[PDB]
């Protein structure tokens, strides 16, 4: 059997963190937190490989104390345990700091289940897109980091090597990654189950695994503001886009198609289209 | 002294050609230096037999390029560009390191910068230099692009930053200037290969919609799904994928795979094409991160042109087919 | 325009793929049908009757059930949404 | 597997987890099975929730809910707004011994009933949220026996299932009660808006400070002539402004419920209080309110299953309490079911006891006194339509002075209520409406 770890981020729902102008702020209040949507594909993959191969999964999240309540529904998934990483001694951390903390944290859950085969994670949270826990939480361990998965084809659970298809910008591309890995899910590997009541039940009464910064036994200011290279100093919302005008109109029939190309090269981002160097560079 | 501030830049070239973004960060990197004191722009390039854009990046704006040399750097593999890209980090100590979002630029710089042990922003777009610390203030999209949160690294070295592409502006590239080409020839040894790249699947195989450079998208004005071969037809033209709204997907005229917005997917192209849509608010919502936006639709009163850059009020298969055509002419008295 | 930009205050989980709001029979909206109340008495718009027939907006459903009980002829098949689906009222 | 329960609550309204309350104290496996995110999540009130019905719940309620964010804005003033075209006639009352004797808070329900699903679940109930019942598991007796569910392994057995899911009797109508659906006149729907008002607008439009709240009940011809009881309650650091009007002056006028909503907002008064605070408007929410009542209630009883709340149309909707009503019918159903597990007996013969102890409380005793009440105000169509903006012009001209002699003032007040309605019309409306009130 596989050891998996799914590492899932508590993200507000930002379908519905939208913006308001007249106060210039994110109206995040009363907005509930969710798991993060690539970390649902995560889960569901996770869910996939427990019952075809009968991995025990394990979920753990470095967060706040309300963070237990997206560990509760990782477990309606189906999976075995989950894992809190809750202190103070961990806020205000970013990516180093994050992967630090799930690096001691995933090593405490080796010191229980075995190696761990197989790290999924998603390709980002929405609060902070950078997506870098993922890549971050590979070199730790020295594991081969397969990033932006979409496809799984054959996961040799004998072997102990698996293929993925990994998006690059060139295209996708498969690769036979080597177990111990960490992935790092899409939306467009999977579509999250429905769970069903024995194991959503069973996520209601579980209580997931604290472990505090003593618990993990790390430097006590290696975690949070302190063990935090870069700093954060001013968030401030976007701009109101700018206002348009019509180029054509309801008259021209096609006159306003050359119109279009008129007012397409007075701007600077089309030279980033490359389609668009025969009409731009000539 | 003054040569330990040494701001990189990587360049990010497939197979012999360099992506764009390579030359906008090395142009931008040279307005960092401008603001920075004592600093020089360098360039950072893995792989053997790229000697025609390593000249390429001096006339483009970068003073020095650190050609580094191995036969298997010409392919990518995030496992064997880390282990070459922290030597040359911890040989030259540089300041600023500089790699493009790219899908491996963001999966390379996570690597990159937990073995230094220092600080990275992904995406950013608001690159500039304070003068108390001479530290970089990275600006960069949170929340999808409903924060731009401004990050400082203090002491950390080097203050990465994978940087959007797009938002930095190029360079010409000039013959005049030149700058010295380190070539190191890195050597792995036994090297325990993990990643193992089997195939390289087209992009067109499946719905990007994230990763498309041009969006040209409908719903409700594209009346029937006869409409939306009109769209795919300037799609494939520019080289990007085509989008929907809901009331084109619920209508059934494409997959819900091809939809755009808040529960749909937020595309993040330079151009948009809002091909007859009116522009509620929960699909402007997931176009909003664009550059260009487009809207051809036949009511002159909505609210798509509050949003929009380039606005035609006209019917949409007498002007996106009659787009397309002209474009198509165009394309081909530059192809040959 | 107007109402969906109050519905965009509101918190949903869309369940696109499952309409919880399907109509039983739309000959009835053409012909039988003279006022349209699932029109005119819907709190969040989601009923539009074109001539292509009747476009129901589902996925702005505050799940009130007005629409079932002011048809008068009882073709709306009217579910409340599945679990987890639907409107998520924040400070309701 | 089988889910094995004892009770099973469908809901987890104020009905919902006023009857897993007492099941759970008395030890019982109840199970509440809610199709929200959380308990709250489809819960529409404006929120006037009264404290004794809890105080029978939890006699500890009121120390429970001050540290928590569930209650909000303890009610000491209570105003009935008549609102004119240009003037408002305010009967408030406020008194001073609810600051220390609540007599009711506002509530948002979404941060109340999630905190009331914290006490049920400290209680020993497990509330399964984000799980609707589709239809009720019957043994081969063909009676209910436990609930199914949307999810895909989801059968839940219990001996008896408690039918508290609201208006919308849609799983009423699965137990075999409820014989039609709802009609268009024992429903009204409701549209309230949740106004982000910064908690010292607040104290000063409602004249209070400090966690005491106020309630505007608005009557005028903002409601088209409909009757229509908007409010306006005051949140912490919000403001709760919505109306109901009922759903067959809603269907024969055609004017789209959130326009009733947008005639209360614009009036001359409500835009004068909330200046420019109007159009932060932080939540949009509909919902019905069941408004029939007596005549139009369902068996509220049967073989092993109980309905509690709106779902059995417990509403006293013109002196609002439809949360007084379900909070107690979810404790009169619980103690029904605690006499039906000692004896072991769930069938119509011990659980006909809960349709005695609901006539023997308020419940149905608050339904038979305006039980002829909105047929009253619907045959009339001037309580709301001359009789607000009448009084707004005749106090009007009491407190204007111009000159004119106070003789010529009592007579112009005279030649203002005998011109829009006879005095025939005033004197038998007092009277018609008498009827109503009982
Ligand atoms: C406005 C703002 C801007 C920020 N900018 C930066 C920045 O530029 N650089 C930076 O390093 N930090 C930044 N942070 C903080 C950063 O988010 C935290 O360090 C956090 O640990 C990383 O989350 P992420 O947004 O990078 O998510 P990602 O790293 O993109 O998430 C990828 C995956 O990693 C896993 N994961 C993420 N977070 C956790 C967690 N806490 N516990 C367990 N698994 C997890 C999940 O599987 C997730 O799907 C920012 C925070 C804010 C509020
Ligand atoms: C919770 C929720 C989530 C949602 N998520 C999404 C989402 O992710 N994505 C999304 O798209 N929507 C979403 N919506 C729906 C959104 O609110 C709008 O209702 C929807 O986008 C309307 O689609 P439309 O503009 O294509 O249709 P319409 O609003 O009907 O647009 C028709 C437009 O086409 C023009 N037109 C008509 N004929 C022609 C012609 N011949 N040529 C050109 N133009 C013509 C008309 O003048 C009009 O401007 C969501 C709604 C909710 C409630
Ligand atoms: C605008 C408005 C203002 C009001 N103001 C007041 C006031 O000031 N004072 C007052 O006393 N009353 C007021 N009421 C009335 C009050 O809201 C209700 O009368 C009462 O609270 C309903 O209680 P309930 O237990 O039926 O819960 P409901 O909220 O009616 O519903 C119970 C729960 O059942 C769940 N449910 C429904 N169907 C299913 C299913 N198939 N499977 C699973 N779960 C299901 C729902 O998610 C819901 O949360 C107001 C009502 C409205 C609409
Ligand atoms: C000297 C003295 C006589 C001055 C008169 C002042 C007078 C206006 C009030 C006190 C007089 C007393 C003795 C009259 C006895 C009967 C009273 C209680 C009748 C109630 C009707 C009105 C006038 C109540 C006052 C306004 C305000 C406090 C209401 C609170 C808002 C909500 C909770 C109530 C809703 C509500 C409304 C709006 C009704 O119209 C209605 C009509 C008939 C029965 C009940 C109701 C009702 O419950
Ligand atoms: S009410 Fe019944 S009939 Fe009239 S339109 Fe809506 S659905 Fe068709
Ligand atoms: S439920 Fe309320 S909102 Fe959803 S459709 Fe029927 S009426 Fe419109």
């Amino acid at each position: 059997h596989a050891n998996v770890v799914v590492c899932i981020k508590q993200v507000p729902d930002t379908t519905n963190v939208r913006i308001d102008r007249k106060t210039n702020n994110l109206v995040r209040e009363g907005v509930p937190s969710i798991i993060n949507p690539d970390d649902e594909r995560a889960l569901e993959l996770a869910s996939q490989l427990k019952e075809k191969f009968g991995a025990t999964v394990y979920v753990i999240t470095m967060g706040p104390p309300q963070a237990k309540e997206a560990l509760k529904d990782a477990i309606a998934f189906g999976l075995d345990e989950a894992v809190h990483l809750s202190d103070r001694t961990f806020a205000g951390a970013d990516t180093l700091a994050t992967t630090y903390t799930l690096y001691w944290g995933i090593k405490k859950i080796e010191e229980r289940i075995g190696k761990i085969d197989l790290i999924l994670t998603g390709k980002q949270a929405v609060d902070g897109d950078t997506g870098q826990v993922g890549p971050g939480l590979a070199t730790r361990f020295g594991y081969a980091l397969g990033a932006y998965v979409v496809r799984i084809e054959e996961i040799d659970p004998e072997k102990k090597e698996m293929v993925i298809v990994r998006r690059l910008d060139q295209g996708f591309e498969k690769i036979r990654l080597k177990l111990p890995a960490v992935l790092t899910i899409t939306d467009e590997l999977n579509k999250p189950r429905y769970a069903d009541l024995p194991n959503l039940i069973r996520a209601i009464r579980y209580e997931p695994i604290v472990w505090t910064h003593k618990d993990l036994g790390l430097d006590p200011k290696k975690c949070g503001f302190f063990g935090s290279p870069t700093r954060v100093v001013s968030t401030n919302i976007p701009p109101a886009r700018k206002g348009g005008d019509i180029i054509s109109k309801n008259e021209d029939p096609e006159v306003a198609a050359e119109k279009l190309i008129e007012a397409l090269k007075k701007f600077e981002a089309v030279r980033l289209v490359e389609a668009l160097k025969p009409v731009l560079e000539g | 002294m003054s040569e330990k501030k040494i701001i990189f830049v990587l360049i990010e070239h497939h197979g012999g050609k360099a992506h764009p973004v390579s030359w906008e960060l090395i142009g931008k990197a040279r307005d960092l230096a401008s603001k920075l004191e004592n600093s020089e722009v360098w360039g950072v390039l893995l792989g053997e037999g790229l000697e025609s854009v390593a000249k390429e990046a001096i006339q483009r704006g970068a003073d020095k390029v650190l050609y580094v040399k191995n036969r298997e750097f010409n392919t990518y593999v995030n496992y064997l560009y880390k282990k070459a890209l922290v030597d040359m980090v911890r040989k030259y100590r540089p300041e600023i390191f500089l790699i493009g979002a790219t899908l491996e630029g963001r999966e390379l710089a996570g690597m990159v910068a937990t073995e230094l042990e220092t600080g990275l922003t992904a995406d950013c777009t608001g690159l500039d230099i304070i003068p108390d610390k001479k530290l970089l203030a990275m600006t960069r999209p949170t929340f999808g692009g409903n924060l731009m949160a401004t990050i400082m690294c203090p002491d950390h070295r080097p203050q990465m930053a994978t940087v959007r592409p797009g938002v930095m502006k190029e360079l010409p590239p000039d013959p005049e200037r030149t700058g010295e080409i380190i070539e190191e020839e890195y050597d792995l040894g036994t090297f325990d290969k993990l990643i193992e790249i089997l195939e390289t699947i087209p992009l067109q195989t499946q719905v990007n919609l994230e990763y498309a450079p041009v969006v040209v998208a409908g719903g409700k004005g594209v009346g029937g799904p006869e409409g939306f071969k009109k769209l795919k037809e300037l799609a494939d033209l520019l080289g990007g994928e085509v989008g929907a709204s809901r009331a084109a997907v619920k209508a059934g005229w494409i997959s819900p795979e091809h939809q755009v917005g808040q529960t749909g997917k937020t595309v993040r192209p330079v151009l948009y094409f809002a091909c007859g849509i009116s522009g509620a608010i929960q699909h402007v919502v997931g176009i909003k991160e664009s550059e260009i936006i487009v809207a051809i639709n036949i009511d002159e009163k909505a609210p798509i042109f509050d949003i929009a850059d380039i606005g035609i009020v006209g019917d949409l298969h007498k002007v996106v087919p009659a787009l397309t055509a002209k474009l198509r002419e165009l394309l081909n008295k530059s192809g040959v | 325009m107007r109402i969906e930009d109050k519905l965009y205050l509101n918190r949903y989980r869309t369940d696109e793929e499952n309409p919880h709001l399907k109509i039983k029979d739309e000959s009835i909206c053409a012909e039988k049908c003279s006022d349209r109340p699932c029109v005119s008495c819907c709190p969040a718009d989601v009923y539009e009757w074109t001539e292509s027939g009747m476009e129901v907006k589902f996925e702005g459903c505050l799940e009130c059930g007005t629409c079932r009980i002011v048809c008068p002829f009882g073709n709306i098949e009217w579910n409340y949404p599945r679990g987890n689906y639907g409107v998520l009222y924040k400070f309701g | 597997m089988k889910i094995e329960f004892d009770v099973v609550v469908v809901g987890a309204g104020p009905s919902g987890l006023s009857c897993a309350y007492v099941l759970a104290k008395n030890g019982l496996k109840v199970a509440v099975v809610e199709k929200g995110e959380y308990p709250g999540s489809k819960n529409v009130m404006g929120g006037v929730l009264y404290v004794h019905p809890l105080k029978e719940i939890m006699p500890d309620f009121l120390e429970k809910a001050a540290n928590s964010k569930a209650l909000e804005r303890n009610v000491i003033e209570q105003n009935l707004w008549l609102l004119g075209n240009e003037g408002v006639i305010k009967i408030g009352h406020r008194n001073v011994e609810w600051k220390e004797n609540p007599n009711a808070f506002t509530v948002l329900r979404a941060n109340f009933d999630r905190w009331f699903a914290q006490e049920v679940e400290k209680a020993g109930a497990l509330i399964i949220p984000k799980t609707k019942v589709e239809d009720f598991l019957r043994n081969e007796k063909g009676e209910i026996a436990g609930v199914v569910t949307s999810r895909p392994k989801g059968e839940i057995h219990s001996k008896a299932v408690v039918i508290a899911e609201g208006v919308n009797p849609i799983l009423t109508m699965k137990a075999g009660l409820r014989k039609e659906d709802l009609k268009p006149h024992m429903v009204a729907v409701a549209v309230k808006e949740v106004i982000s008002v910064p908690e010292d607008v607040v104290n000063r439009v409602f004249g209070v400070e400090g966690n005491d709240g106020a309630t505007i009940e608005l009557l005028g011809s903002w409601s088209e002539g409909m009757f229509g009881m908007g409010f306006l309650y005051a949140n912490r650091s919000s403001v709760s402004l919505g109306c109901g009007v009922l759903l067959e002056d809603l269907r024969k006028k055609k004017i789209k419920p959130y326009q009733l909503l947008e005639n209360l907002k614009n009036h001359p008064v409500i835009s004068d209080m909330l200046g420019e605070y109007r159009n932060n408007t932080m939540e949009y929410l509909a919902h019905l309110i069941p408004e029939g009542g007596y005549y139009a209630m369902p068996k509220v009883y049967g073989d092993r299953v109980l309905v509690c709340g709106d779902a059995a149309m417990l509403v006293n909707s013109i002196h609002r309490e439809g949360s007084n009503h379900a909070i107690t019918s979810g404790r009169l159903a619980a103690e029904t079911l605690l006499e039906a597990f000692e004896k072991g007996d769930f069938s119509e013969k011990i659980l006909k006891n809960y349709y005695l102890r609901l006539k023997e409380s308020f419940i149905l005793k608050d339904l038979e006194k305006y039980k002829d009440l909105m047929p009253t105000m619907e045959k009339n169509h001037q309580f709301v339509e001359i009789y607000p903006d009448l009084a707004n012009d005749a106090l009007k001209r009491f407190l204007q002075v111009d000159g004119t002699p106070k003789w010529d003032v009592q007579k112009q007040i005279a030649d203002m209520v005998l011109s829009r309605r006879s005095l025939i019309g005033i004197s038998l409306d007092l009277l018609r409406f008498w009827r109503a009130v009982r």
